């Protein structure tokens, strides 16, 4: 296991996508045009997890970009980084998905797979040995959603034995683009609690609210929230791109953080999340970044952790810092919060260092929770789903395309069942 | 004569490798590029160090040895650092892709691409010995490969060579440096699986040497490259009987005969002395009363386990350097009327003495003080079982849930395993206990 | 006393040789069980998404008879 293979699918999909791309370029010192002028050999060590290298010394993101439509597509290859994709690796339509998961997952994406999967295969085949597979796409909109999904499910048939790992962005009506993304979210969890081995949740709901209540913008763009996302996708993924004992690779990761194998949807966070105007009074430490990533309001799914139980934690520390400190003050809070950790999985909270920080940051860390509070989460969306549903609104759109009701009473009785395994796995004790 | 082979398996035993055979070259003055000035002998010979080195016709002297992972990037670091001329690229095995944490690859489906592999390199180093002794296997309990790859080769080698003896040195999990949630199954996996398989087992408990590191050498935060020369000193003077000459000299084999009552009673405690910096060191002489007093304190144990709760089944002292018999069993006079040994009432309770008079050797950089005299006390106590006790129980505290379980199971395995694995382990902590109790 | 000597020593050559054939073999049905039993899994996830397939299908199908309205 090597190679990484990333997807981005949608509007959502492709902007989250192409900003990870812009970070972790940055962050490995690869130039737009492909050419690496880094000062550290951390930098190259592990750069083929995720780039191709190429004739001329040029590292080439081994990246795909889905869409049904050309708009987003267009402005990304317009956009910073946007001429370091492999041109070859764009593939769109021009129909549209409409926000409708059925037209992205049996209609027009059902039309555009194929020739999806020619890149996907072509990309893999050249790979010295697969890791799996990293998909960005929002659940509430439909090429994301239902393609995306789609797209998963037709790569596991060809990858069984791969990892599939997604980051996943749940819609809310803070942040809303239309009125049937209860019903595109409800049927995308549906596929992925069958058909992934591991989902970050990145839920607008919590991007919006550290957007307007943390740092204080009035009005929060998707670029503002996108900045989050990617600073958490770099986080999440340190310990893939750059050398350590940890967590080094997709299945390793699994391996620690999954349990059960329907739950596999993490809480992801970032520390620190501190106003510039709090700054002035509060010092960026070791002991700061702990307690700031252990709390409700610096997860990127909107839960309380301290309303369930962690079955597992993965906790990274990107910067110069003690080693000593770390361990004191991850044992600290841990005792602290002994509560919240399941009795019954011993040592169930892993911790490492890597020591290249963010840009423009000294240091800063990254959690990965699998808290059974994320059931708050798919809790909310149920009921948006279910007030919808119960009064059939806007069903046609989706019987329209051949779909029948059943699927919908089957997708939302499907996540109400990994509600109640999350709960019953919170209440579980060793006695 | 008596050949030794070494098999170092995953990322511990090859690290854990790394350490040991770049000490045998300091303590036997081979160099980095095998060469060996003082060895007049040139293209082979029968002297003590032959044991664990082969020689070539150009006067290399080479480790009879084989590293194997099922990923490359350890081994690439052997591969390609300063001790890359010692050893035959044949000698150092990779695959591509690791166990990921899972027993069952390890021992199954990536394992099962590269077992004959693995078997045709060491019949190389075996149709080389004259008089082979066997094997000394090195792995961590908690790795993928560690603990499914050894189990799997053990199995095989129990095929391949008989009863040829198998000497294991396990790593045992500690928290402060463990990678995986799931290092007690692997552990009972691989304990279950290897069980009647190996001769004699030395476990090395990373917590207790972490702790060693912390508190005797003043090291804030010890890596495992602190821990290896710590755990390269120990397996040093181990196998320094097999190394070295001498009148006062005990073979190994000769201390196992005491060590292992029962086939299954096969874990010695391992104790070191002195472990001290250079600053401590420095115009302190440390007498073979000190060190040897140091053995019976658990502190220095490589097991945590309170030797003073339970009884002795043998005791084993392995001196080196400027020791003679007469200090020694006035240490030892000292120490029986003042200390917690309690033997079973079947064995006898005189301690078995063996001395090396090469002096012990460190790494240059290192954070042990270069002293005069050390010792590895080795003893068969029923305490060790502790050890298994607390791993027995974080598996059954998951295992409860079947937590992770599903990952096993993915790769083939059955539960009925897990519990046939528990179960012989809840019969050798039973055995700790019956051989403890008085003869009636 | 030399038929005891005989005796002693062929036991313990047909126990070595035993303890080898029983190891063998036990390992031999551990490594059919288990590839029997990843193939087996493998196998169930094909069939559950060769299904999506025929269900996708049959949607597909679905809109095409009620667009036949
Ligand atoms: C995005 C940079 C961007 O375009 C906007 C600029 C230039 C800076 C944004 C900084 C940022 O959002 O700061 C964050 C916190 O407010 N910072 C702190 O809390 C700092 C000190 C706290 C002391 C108690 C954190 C943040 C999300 C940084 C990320 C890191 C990263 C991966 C790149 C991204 C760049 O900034
Ligand atoms: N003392 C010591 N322990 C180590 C070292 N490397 C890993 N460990 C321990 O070994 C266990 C992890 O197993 P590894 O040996 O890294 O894993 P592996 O055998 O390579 O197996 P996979 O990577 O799963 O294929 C943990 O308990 C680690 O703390 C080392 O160099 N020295
Ligand atoms: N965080 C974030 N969310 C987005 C972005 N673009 C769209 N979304 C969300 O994605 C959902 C709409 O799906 P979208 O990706 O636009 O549909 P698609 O083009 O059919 O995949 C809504 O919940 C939006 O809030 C983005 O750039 N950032
Ligand atoms: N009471 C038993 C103890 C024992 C322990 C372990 C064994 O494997 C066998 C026996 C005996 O001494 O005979
Ligand atoms: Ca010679
Ligand atoms: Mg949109
Ligand atoms: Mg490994």
């Amino acid at each position: 296991m090597r190679e990484i293979v990333h997807i981005q699918a949608g509007q959502c999909g492709n902007q989250i996508g192409a900003k990870f791309w812009e970070v972790i370029s940055d962050e490995h010192g690869i130039d737009p045009t492909g050419s690496y002028h880094g000062d550290s050999d951390l930098q190259l060590e592990r750069i083929n997890v995720y780039y191709n290298e190429a004739t001329g010394n040029k590292y080439v993101p081994r990246a795909i970009l889905v869409d049904l439509e050309p708009g987003t597509m267009d402005s990304v290859r317009s956009g910073p980084f946007g001429q370091i994709f492999r041109p070859d690796n764009f593939v769109f339509g021009q129909s549209g998905a409409g926000n409708n998961w059925a037209k992205g997952h049996y209609t027009e994406g059902a039309e555009l797979v194929d020739s999806v999967l020619d890149v996907v295969r072509k990309e893999s085949e050249s790979c010295d040995c697969l890791q799996g597979f990293q998909l960005t796409h929002s659940l509430g909109g439909g090429t994301g959603s239902g393609m995306g999904t789609l797209l998963i499910s037709k790569i596991r048939e060809e990858y069984p034995d791969r990892i599939m790992n997604t980051f996943s962005v749940m819609p809310s009506p803070k942040v809303s683009d239309t009125v049937v993304e209860p019903y595109n979210a409800t049927l995308s969890v549906h596929q992925l609690v069958e058909n992934t081995d591991e989902t970050y949740c990145i839920d607008n709901e919590a991007l919006y609210d550290i957007c307007f209540r943390t740092l204080k913008l009035t009005t929060p763009t998707y670029g503002d929230l996108n900045h989050l996302v990617s600073a958490t996708m770099s986080g999440v993924t340190t310990c893939l791109r750059f050398p350590g004992q940890l967590n080094a690779d997709l299945r390793k990761l699994a391996v620690n953080m999954v349990p059960f194998p329907r739950l596999h949807f993490f809480m992801p966070g970032f520390a620190p999340l501190t106003s510039r105007g709090s700054q002035q009074y509060r010092a960026l430490t070791v002991p700061e970044l702990t307690q700031q990533m252990f709390d409700s309001k610096n997860m990127m799914a909107a839960c309380d952790p301290r309303h369930g139980r962690y079955l597992t934690v993965a906790a990274i520390f990107r910067g110069r810092m003690s080693m000593k400190e770390v361990d004191e003050q991850m044992l600290n809070v841990q005792n602290k919060n002994s509560s919240y950790f399941v009795e019954w999985i011993p040592n169930n909270v892993k911790t490492a260092v890597c020591d290249i920080p963010p840009r423009g940051l000294k240091m800063s860390a990254t959690f990965i929770g699998n808290s059974t509070a994320i059931q708050e989460l798919f809790k909310r969306i149920s009921e948006q789903f279910t007030a919808m549903f119960r009064r059939k609104a806007f069903l046609h759109w989706y019987t329209g395309e051949g779909m029948d009701e059943m699927e919908f009473t089957e997708a939302e009785s499907n996540m109400n069942d990994l509600v109640s395994e999350y709960q019953q796995y919170q209440d579980a004790t060793a006695d | 004569m008596r050949e030794c082979i070494s098999i170092h398996v995953g990322q511990a035993g090859v690290q854990i490798g790394n350490a040991c055979w770049e000490l045998y070259c300091l303590e036997h003055g081979i160099q980095p590029d095998g060469q060996m000035p003082s060895d007049k002998t040139i293209g082979g010979g029968d002297d003590s160090f032959n044991t664990f080195f082969s020689e070539t016709g150009a006067g290399k002297h080479v480790p009879r040895a084989v590293f194997v992972d099922l990923e490359p990037t350890v081994i690439d670091e052997v591969r390609t650092g300063t001790y890359r001329q010692l050893f035959h690229p044949e000698q150092l095995i990779t695959g591509k892709e690791d166990a990921a944490n899972n027993y069952a690859r390890g021992h199954y489906t990536i394992g099962k691409e590269i077992i004959d592999l693995v078997l045709d390199r060491i019949r190389k180093l075996a149709d080389q010995c004259t008089g082979l002794q066997g094997f000394l296997v090195f792995h961590s309990f908690g790795g993928g490969t560690g603990s499914g790859f050894t189990s799997l080769l053990m199995e095989r080698l129990s095929v391949d060579y008989g009863k040829k003896s198998k000497l294991e040195f396990s790593i045992y999990p500690a928290p402060q440096v463990s990678t995986a949630v799931v290092e007690p199954y692997n552990s009972i996996l691989t304990t279950h699986t290897t069980l009647e398989h190996s001769d004699c087992a030395f476990m090395v408990d990373n917590e207790a040497i972490y702790d060693i590191c912390r508190r005797n050498l003043d090291i804030e935060r010890p890596t495992y490259t602190n821990l290896n020369r710590l755990i390269s000193q120990i397996v040093s003077s181990i196998t320094a009987s097999l190394r070295f000459d001498g009148a006062l000299n005990v073979d190994l084999t000769e201390f196992q005969t005491n060590l292992v009552p029962y086939p299954r009673i096969h874990f010695p405690l391992a104790t070191y002395a002195p472990v001290i910096s250079a600053e401590k060191a420095y115009h302190e002489q440390l007498s073979v009363a000190e060190i040897t007093n140091a053995c019976f304190e658990p502190a220095n144990q490589m097991v945590k386990c309170d030797p003073r709760h339970g009884k002795y089944m043998a005791c084993c002292l392995l001196y080196r350097g400027d020791v003679v018999p007469k200090d020694v069993n006035a240490a030892i006079a000292t120490i029986k009327t003042k200390r917690s040994i309690q033997f079973v009432d079947w064995c006898p309770t005189g301690f078995k003495v063996g001395i090396n008079y090469q002096p012990p050797t460190v790494v240059p950089g290192g954070d042990l003080a270069k002293v005069q005299r050390a010792v590895c006390m080795l003893s068969n106590t029923t305490a060790i079982a502790e050890a298994w006790a607390r791993l027995d129980h974080k598996f059954d505290l998951m295992y409860a849930k079947r937590a992770f379980v599903h990952w096993y199971v993915g790769e083939g395995m059955e539960e009925g395993e897990f519990s046939e694995a528990r179960e012989d382990m809840a019969a050798l902590e039973k055995d700790y206990e019956e051989v403890g109790v008085d003869s009636v | 006393k030399r038929e005891h000597e005989r005796e002693v020593i062929q036991k313990a050559i047909e126990e070595n040789n035993n303890f080898i054939k029983m190891a063998k073999e036990k390992l031999a049905q551990k490594m059919e069980s288990n590839k029997e039993n990843r193939e087996a899994h493998l196998a169930a996830m094909l069939e559950r998404l060769q299904e999506k397939d025929k269900h996708a299908e049959e949607v597909r199908k679905n809109k095409e008879l009620k667009e036949e309205a």
